[PDB]
RNA sequence: CCUGGUGUCUUGGGUG
DNA sequence: GGATTACACCCAAGACACCAGGCACGAG
DNA sequence: CTCGTGCCTGGTGTCTTGAATCC
């Protein structure tokens, strides 16, 4: 068996293509003389050939795009051959990680699973609204509360048994969601419970104004700023903002210019 | 245990006390800070020797900041205890887990599992006592300890004692 | 120190044998073979 | 203030001048250090007034400094690479 | 003085040791374990504890004070964490000198191949200079190409020693199996080698050039990375909403996620050949994370294409922080704008526009001889010239002087401090780039006037090498006491006539008047 | 928010033609929500520090992704002054 | 120990440039903080000029350390020292 | 020039600098022993007691 | 804050144990070496004091600094008032009346005949004034360390302790 | 009723 | 086989890809 | 009402072969 270095994600691809080449020529007068070939998906950017001579394992990939032109091919160890073939948990009460949907990255237990074995039956800490802004993702979700069923009667809901609602066609019983889903949509493995986890389980600014005495008598302008008597008028006439005593200003009102009686 | 200590002090001086009696605010200045203070490096500094005639040398001016740096080098009676050191105290305070006991400026504890068993607390004695049959530890009773372990708090040191050994208790 | 480099640096910035600033360089990269 | 303008103050003199350009006038910053192993691993907390390296079991032997914030930034990336600068502030030859 | 009080003792820095960082040490000074490349909890706010944003770290954020030394993000200079490996991997700033330790010593005990009989030998070790010293060693232990189990017991092994060659990331050594036979080069893995070094004798330590306390020859292998705190590694915003990671906060998450996968071999399927793929990626992500530059080999590239900033371009070149932001940095409290000429003011004078005069200040100190004086510039205020910006208590709170609203009640207390607006015979250090020479920097005599452009005496165009055809030029304002002394005591323009470069003068009467006094 | 004024901003966002603005002033009022009331961030452009004049013309339309779309053009006038550069 | 006694001072007598500039400016300094004016002042109120006029009449109350390139110093009084 | 590389060389040998240059002190914010900096101030102690007593500090 | 002469102390190799104050194995620390430095680097011995000199001293110290601040102008309760502050109060009090009843030779007479008889490492010769003993079986258990030094006279010490010690 | 944050990395075109 | 290649400054002009899975809508 | 197809969003992961001098 001899290993052979693929491009990452086309080792299907070119087992695949070994076994067209194989099958295309049984009986001729130049059979493929390789036996088998696979790809370990624990082991990335590889696939493993089984054949008697190196120069089958060159014949198998010839023209095989999906392959390193390099003369990459590895010999393997008789007392290594069975570890390639290896093939390799989920009970009832357990806690499991969910993969997929707003409850991603939320811990569940297992409640139950399917007759055929495929999905599981998940009690979850909800994440609802009650229908708040009604006329969902993981990036715009609501934050996890046990399930109210005063709440939805107040605000938004089907009896199905003691304790047990239907609201929105999902199932909450004594405050939790059951939902099934994929067994390939959950993690069993390597979880770690969290720490939250392990808790649970002056009125004339900006007014404009006309100024009555001075040298800019006749202009108009806004109050930039006003701390104190000195007002800061933003002058429209010239790109300058000018100091200027209350006294001088008129300011704009209903009926026209109005003097210091506003 | 007391010793004479060659010590030093740096003191930053404020540019408005650049006056003609400079060194005597100094040696007020290090007085107030330093007597009565304990380190767990050098234990209490009880007084300081020649205070009135200390020689401060030359002050340093921090660039940028103007004020002025002197090394004060000065020489003190100091106290600190240590372990295996053999005392004499006077005790302050009796209670069921032991008692406590001054040696001076501290006070030390010793725990009842390091207490022989004849030496029984009675408190409906008046006064209350630890006592025996020619043997009495009232306050101010001569009683002889030996300190097997200090732990610093860099502010105040505590040393623990006790009297489960040979020739130690009252006398 | 600083004066000196200053001092020899400014004239060289406006400035058969080699002469100016390609003779200069053979100076202080104390070429072995020079031109 | 490039390179070229640091050149010019030295041969003023003016060392005074320009120490304080390139510090209080910029990126000034404090940064405490422990006197036995001379790296600035120390954990302050001013409020509480405690100090402590942990790694030489000091509170006591422990020294402040003045320096620029892109030194200490300096410093934190070569700690990053395995490379130890200590800092002590006494000579011994 | 922006700086609270602290009862720590202020020094000065007299020395830097350089040195290693100790496997031990590294654990000591670490105040978290890292382990998991998920930087976010679960994208529901709040970073995840032991991984790469842990608080621990640090705050580089203005509301969370840091959970360790309580003080805010400001004050709070980062704790590291520490990273560890599954495997002891090579530092790729070292290689090249393991390489020269390897000829140096026995692969199997690690002694020194010669002693103080050899007499050329006995004379190297008497050089002071450990490099030059340890160089001349090697010069002579070279070309003894077989550890002595005997001398010429010295403890040796007997064994031939190999000829160790790089490439890239991993060392050969071809060793001379007993005319000629075959010969069989292994790879000599980190890990094999880092045994080999802890054997080495304090004595032999010491003659090796390296130092038992702060260089010892073991921690040129790393087994626990030092994890940087955010300050290092900041967080920037594209556009407002949407942040990026700086390019070390990405390369740290690919070096753990393949620290990860190192443990996920060894306790099951391992097919050899793939360990061997998987600890040198570990090699080579370690080794771009400090230096994508390596010779001979491809660079790390983001996604984007461009190549991985590295700690090592960080420090190098005219951006970096030694050229870039330690020999030169941009500094406060300047101006700039295209200059002009004035007949009409004199030699050591410059015209200041009035806009930046009102912009740029200097903290006066308060004194009995001039508080009355400088209350008049408070009532001013920031917008009326001759005024002032801020009133700053011995404290350090500055009372901002746009904002207050009841100005007119402030008394000033001595020692507090007063940032008036610059003012006339005030001295500023002026600028003109490149600066090629001393005079390129003279301090002036402010003079305040209307117009933008800075004016000089004419005189003065000649030792700046500055003409009025769009030149721009620098104002620097000194900030205290001591820097205006000095600024007028030494570096004023009289003072600097005669230049020591031509011992002569570098100013004289110019264009016009020279012509016109012919 | 910004620390300049919004008082020019008219009901759409959007800043009408004839008024005169100055250095920090907002033109044009933009929001973006905060992912998780109290939930918006401000996102509005201001003028630049160094410049005044009038507001011109506004443009307001679609682009190829069908979100709304705004360009506000400034016009002041520039007087020769000290400083400022000629040549023949 | 590494002071040099007064009889066996070598350096020049005369006050540097640098010695100047420093001793003008801390001067200055401290007086701006209010320390103890050793001369009458009259209309010059500046912190510079005051200690500019201190300097003139030999009343500034410091001491120069000269250091040698050993490390060893002369300490200087700024009362003994020669200006031009 | 070649700053990198001074530096893993630095360490790898374990130098000391004794900052008694210029360029030390410059980049770690420090008065350098030039110019100004060359030489340190004292206060005198002796001349401050030629003052009258009225000017004593308490 | 405060410090000494004794300084550095920068990291070696091989660490230390003989550091650990042990009064039995004379382990003072770094700062309590036998050879000190005074602040003129001039060698001296380590200066450990009896209960006996510590009374005179720290008594003559206080009314002499007491006759200065009175421009030159016996009981314990009086020479404590000397000092600054409740916190130093404290401290001098207790130190003065601890002394005042542990102290043995309480004057100067007896004292410095105490003192010419015992003036070898000079931590035990300290030690020894210190405890009281009666008998030489007495001296070597509770101060372990006098056993294997061979050298005793401890019988005639003790017998000019007890001696000059006064009835109470 | 004090505090008060708006990006980076390049490339290209320019000024002296 | 790399490292070296003036200084400062202004301003305008830009931004991950592919595959798989899940959900919703339309048609039978 | 159920099934199939298309579109959108989220998560994970690269690769057909194609400027010159100096030390
Ligand atoms: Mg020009
Ligand atoms: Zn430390
Ligand atoms: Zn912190
Ligand atoms: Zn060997």
């Amino acid at each position: 068996i001899w290993g052979v270095k693929v491009r990452l994600g086309k080792e299907k691809d070119v087992v695949r293509q070994i076994l067209k080449k194989k099958l295309a020529r049984e009986g001729t007068k130049n059979p493929l003389e390789i036996y088998s070939a696979f790809q370990r998906d624990s082991f990335k950017g590889h696939v493993y050939i089984e054949a008697r001579k190196a120069e089958a394992i060159n014949d198998a990939l010839k023209g095989n795009v999906n392959v390193f032109s390099n003369n990459s091919k590895f010999l393997v160890g008789i007392v290594e051959y069975k570890d390639l073939l290896r093939p390799v948990k989920l009970t009832r009460g357990s806690y499991v990680r969910v993969k997929n949907g707003k409850f991603k990255g939320d811990l569940a237990q297992v409640d139950e699973v399917l007759e055929n074995g495929l999905e599981a039956r998940l009690k979850l800490v909800p994440r609802l609204d009650y229908g708040k802004d009604l006329s969902y993702t993981s990036k715009f979700r609501p934050a996890q509360r046990l399930f109210s069923e005063a709440e939805a009667r107040v605000h938004e809901i089907r009896r199905d048994r003691d304790g047990f609602v239907t609201y929105g066609g999902e199932e909450y019983y004594e405050g939790f969601l059951y939902k099934t889903f994929r067994l390939q949509n959950l993690i069993v493995n390597s979880i770690n419970p969290t720490l939250n986890e392990l808790s649970l389980f002056d009125p004339t600014l900006n007014k404009t104004v006309k100024i009555r005495q001075g040298g800019y008598k006749g202009k108009i302008g806004i109050v930039k700023e006003a701390n104190g008597d000195r007002f800061r008028v933003e002058l429209h006439n010239p790109n300058k903002t000018i100091p200027i005593p209350c006294s001088f200003l008129l300011i704009e009102s209903t009926h026209g210019w109005v003097p210091y009686e506003d | 245990m007391f010793f004479l200590k060659d010590l030093s002090l740096i003191l930053t001086l404020h540019p408005s006390y650049f006056g003609p009696q400079m060194n005597q605010y100094l040696r007020e200045k290090l007085l107030t800070d330093v007597e009565g203070t304990c380190t767990g490096q050098f234990g209490y500094i009880v007084t300081v020797l020649d205070g009135m005639n200390i020689d401060v040398g030359k002050g340093r001016i921090i660039p940028g900041s103007g004020s002025a740096e002197f090394e004060v080098k000065y020489r003190a009676v100091v106290w600190k205890p240590f372990k295996g050191e053999v005392v004499d105290a006077i005790v302050s305070n009796v209670s069921p887990i032991g008692f406590f006991a001054d040696v001076g400026p501290l006070n030390v504890f010793v725990s009842t599992r390091l207490i022989p068993d004849n030496l029984v607390y009675n408190p409906s004695n008046s006064p209350p006592a630890y006592m025996s049959n020619d043997e009495l530890i009232t306050k101010g009773s001569k009683v002889r300890l030996k300190v097997v372990g200090t732990r610093t708090d860099v502010n105040e040191i505590y040393a623990i004692g006790s009297i489960k050994e040979d020739f130690l208790g009252a006398i | 120190g600083v004066i000196a480099a200053q001092s020899i640096g400014e004239p060289a910035t406006q400035m058969n044998v080699t002469l100016g600033v390609p003779r200069l360089k053979e100076i202080l990269n104390v070429a072995k073979n020079i031109k | 203030f490039g390179e070229m303008e640091r050149d010019c103050m030295i041969a003023h003199g003016a060392a005074g001048f320009l120490k304080e350009r390139l510090m209080e006038a910029s990126d000034a910053f404090r940064v405490h250090v422990c006197g036995i192993c001379g790296l600035m691993s120390v954990i302050a907390n001013l409020k509480k007034n405690q100090f402590e390296c942990r790694s030489c079991k000091n509170k006591t032997n422990i020294y402040q400094l003045h320096i620029p914030y892109a030194a200490k930034l300096l410093f934190q990336e070569l700690m990053a690479m395995n490379i130890a600068p200590r800092l002590y502030t006494e000579r011994s030859g | 003085s922006q700086f609270p009080y602290s009862s720590a003792p202020l020094r000065s820095v007299k020395e830097v040791q350089f040195g290693l960082l100790s496997p031990e040490e590294i654990r000591a000074i670490s105040v978290v374990k890292i382990e998991y490349p998920e930087i976010m909890d679960e994208s529901r706010q709040r970073p995840r504890e032991g991984g790469l944003n842990d608080p621990k770290l640090g705050s580089i954020d203005r509301n969370f004070k840091c959970q360790t030394c309580g003080e805010g993000m400001a004050e709070c200079p980062g704790h590291f964490g520490h990273m560890e490996l599954a495997k002891p991997v090579f530092h790729i700033g070292f290689i090249p000198k393991i390489k020269k330790v390897c000829e140096c010593i026995c692969m199997n005990c690690g002694k020194l191949l010669l002693d103080e009989t050899n007499p050329t030998m006995a004379q190297a070790i008497r050089i002071r200079d450990p490099k030059k010293r340890f160089n001349a060693v090697w010069q002579l232990c070279k070309t003894k190409m077989v550890c002595e189990a005997d001398a010429p017991s010295r403890g040796g092994c007997g064994n031939t020693q190999p000829v160790v060659r790089k490439d890239g990331m991993k060392l050969w050594g071809t060793w001379k199996k007993s005319r000629d036979a075959q010969p069989e080069r292994k790879l000599l893995t980190p890990g094999e080698i880092l045994n080999v070094f802890k054997h080495i004798s304090p004595e032999d330590c010491f003659r090796l050039g390296f130092n038992e306390d702060y260089a010892r020859p073991e921690w040129m292998i790393i087994t626990v990375l030092p994890v940087p705190p955010p300050q290092v590694r900041p967080s920037i915003a594209m556009d407002e909403t949407t942040q990026g990671q700086d390019d070390l906060t990405h390369k740290l998450s690919d070096i753990l996620k393949a620290n990860i996968n190192v443990q996920k071999l060894e306790m099951d399927g391992s097919p050899q050949h793939i360990i061997n793929e998987v600890e040198q990626l570990l090699q080579f992500h370690v080794a771009t994370y400090m230096d994508n530059d390596i010779a001979g080999q491809p660079q790390a590239l983001q996604k984007s294409g461009r190549p991985v900033k590295a700690i090592r371009a960080r420090l190098k070149g005219k951006e970096g922080r030694l050229r870039g932001n330690l020999m030169g940095k941009r500094v406060d409290f300047s101006a700039r704008t295209v200059i002009s000429g004035d007949p009409n003011l004199e030699l050591d004078q410059v015209g200041v526009p009035i806009s930046i005069a009102k912009t740029l200040s200097y903290p006066e100190t308060v004194t009995q001889y001039n508080i009355h004086r400088l209350t008049e510039y408070v009532r001013n205020g920031p917008n009326e010239h001759p005024g002032a910006k801020y009133v700053i208590r011995d404290n350090g709170d500055r009372i901002d002087l746009r904002y207050h609203k009841r100005a007119g009640d402030i008394v000033l207390q001595y020692g507090w401090k007063v940032e008036r607006h610059l003012m006339d015979d005030d001295p500023v250090l002026f600028n003109r780039q490149p600066s090629l020479h001393k005079m390129s920097m003279m301090a002036h005599r402010v003079k305040v006037m209307p117009y933008s452009t800075f004016r000089l005496n004419l005189s003065v165009t000649s030792p700046y090498n500055a003409d009025f055809d769009g030149d721009e030029m620098n104002l620097h304002v000194p900030q205290s006491e001591e820097t205006r002394a000095e600024l007028s005591q030494l570096c004023a323009v009289p003072l600097q006539i005669v230049s020591p470069q031509s011992n002569k003068p570098v100013m004289g009467i110019v264009q016009d008047t020279l012509c016109g006094v012919r | 928010l910004k620390h300049g004024t919004y008082e020019k901003l008219d009901e759409d966002g959007l800043i009408a033609p004839g008024v005169r603005v100055s250095g920090d002033d907002i033109i044009i009022g933009k929001t973006t929500p905060i992912p998780p009331y109290h939930t918006k961030r401000d996102a509005s452009t201001p003028l630049r520090s160094t410049e005044n004049g009038i507001v011109d013309q506004v443009l307001l339309t679609t682009n190829q992704e069908g979100l709304k779309f705004v360009k506000v053009r400034m016009r002041t006038t520039k007087v020769p002054q000290i400083g400022d550069k000629f040549a023949s | 120990e590494l002071a040099i006694l007064k009889e066996e001072r070598t350096t020049t007598p005369y006050l540097t440039k640098y010695e100047r500039a420093r001793i003008l400016g801390t001067r200055a300094l401290q007086i701006s903080m209010n320390a103890p004016v050793l001369v009458d002042i009259e209309g010059e109120t500046d912190p510079l000029q005051i200690a500019m006029k201190e300097l003139s009449q030999r009343k500034i109350p410091l001491v120069i350390r000269r250091y040698l390139p050993d490390g060893s110093y002369e300490d200087w009084g700024c009362d003994e020292l020669i200006v031009d | 020039e070649e700053t990198v590389e001074i530096l893993f060389e630095a360490g790898a040998a374990a130098e000391l600098d004794d900052c008694r240059g210029v360029s030390e002190n410059v980049m770690l914010g420090q008065l350098a022993p030039m110019g100004t900096g060359a030489f340190d101030v004292m206060i005198d102690e002796k001349l401050l007691t030629s003052l009258p007593a009225d000017y004593a500090p308490t | 804050v405060s410090t000494s002469t004794v300084g550095a102390r920068r990291r070696r190799a091989k660490q230390q144990v003989d550091d650990e104050e042990n009064a039995t194995l004379l382990r003072l620390g770094p700062e309590f070496a036998l050879k000190q430095y005074d602040h003129d680097g001039n060698e001296h011995d380590l200066i450990a004091l009896s209960l006996s000199e510590s009374r005179l001293l720290i008594r003559e110290a206080l009314k002499a600094r007491s006759r200065a601040r009175n421009g030159g102008v016996i009981d314990d309760d009086e020479l404590a008032k000397v000092t600054s502050g409740a916190v130093a109060n404290g401290v001098v009090k207790k130190t003065l009346d601890y002394l005042n009843t542990f102290a043995r030779f309480k004057d100067e007479e007896t004292c410095t005949a105490v003192d010419q008889l015992l003036h070898l490492h000079p931590f035990e010769i300290a030690q020894l004034s210190s405890l009281g003993c009666e008998d030489v079986d007495e001296a070597i258990t509770l101060i372990p360390s006098l056993a294997a030094k061979k050298e005793v006279n401890l019988q005639r010490i003790l017998d000019e302790l007890n001696r000059l010690e006064d009835p109470y």
